[PDB]
């Protein structure tokens, strides 16, 4: 099913997600809905926080043919470089805005897979950006938090106006 | 629709950039993404529609 995506400045996006303790079929059903929502948006990743489910679950697909859907449960990342790279990021919870964010582009990922089993992965390039963006969401962080005060406020006021029309 | 087209084009170019070995393919991808960003920042739907169509072709190459 398609889930509703929360949008900045909704305060529920600031919730810190709780770890998943059991990877049951109810978790896999949520993952399946997260993928459907992501593919339809479209986006290349999604965190459960964004669909108002405050559990530590991230989905992703960086394949051109939708052949490599990836699941990250209770994800953590650790930089493997002090080098910083820029990437112009957008966010389905900050729709319509694309801004440069500085992040390490080499990290180690630790998480549980779709069966609940642990794994580790070294990530570079877009996968390194995406996992940091998605983990940020699980910690209640949005990419606009890296921007200047005035740029963030212009984005907030623009979205608040769009939302007033939505209601 | 328009928004989905813009997003899908950005995704396509970003993945081509990531998976490309030739830095000239990466440059071309980055250039089309910048035009999309600039057109979408101005809500210039006409240029966005034109750039999306060019992006689809350069990816068919
Ligand atoms: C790069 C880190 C982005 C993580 C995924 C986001 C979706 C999201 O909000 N995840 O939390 C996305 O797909 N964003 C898209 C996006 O910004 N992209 C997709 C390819 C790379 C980048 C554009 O430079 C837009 C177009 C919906
Ligand atoms: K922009
Ligand atoms: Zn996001």
């Amino acid at each position: 099913a398609i889930l509703n995506i929360l949008e900045f400045p909704d305060p529920r996006l600031r919730t810190i997600a709780k770890p998943v303790e059991v990877v049951d079929d109810a978790v896999r059903q949520l993952i399946d809905d997260m993928f459907e929502t992501m593919y339809e948006a479209p986006g290349i990743g999604l965190a459960a926080t964004q669909v108002n489910v405050h559990k530590r679950i991230v989905v992703m697909d960086l394949s051109e043919d939708k052949s490599e859907p990836r699941v990250f449960i209770n994800p953590e990342f650790e930089p493997l470089t002090e080098d910083m790279d820029q990437y112009q990021e957008g966010c389905l919870s900050v729709p319509g805005f694309y801004e440069n964010v500085d992040r390490p582009q080499k990290v180690r990922i630790k998480a549980l897979d779709r069966d609940g089993n642990p794994f580790e992965e070294v990530a570079e390039g877009l996968l390194a950006v995406c996992i940091q963006h998605e983990c940020d969401h699980l910690n209640g962080k949005l990419f606009v938090d890296y921007l200047s005060t005035l740029k963030r406020d212009r984005i907030r006021k623009k979205l608040e106006k769009q939302h007033r029309q939505q209601a | 629709d328009y928004i989905r087209e813009l997003r899908a084009a950005l995704i396509l170019l970003a993945l081509k950039k990531q998976h490309a070995e030739d830095p000239d393919a990466q440059r071309v991808a980055d250039e089309l993404m910048k035009k999309l960003f600039d057109a979408a920042h101005r809500n210039d739907k006409d240029k966005v529609k034109k750039v999306v169509e060019e992006a689809k072709k350069v990816v068919s190459t």
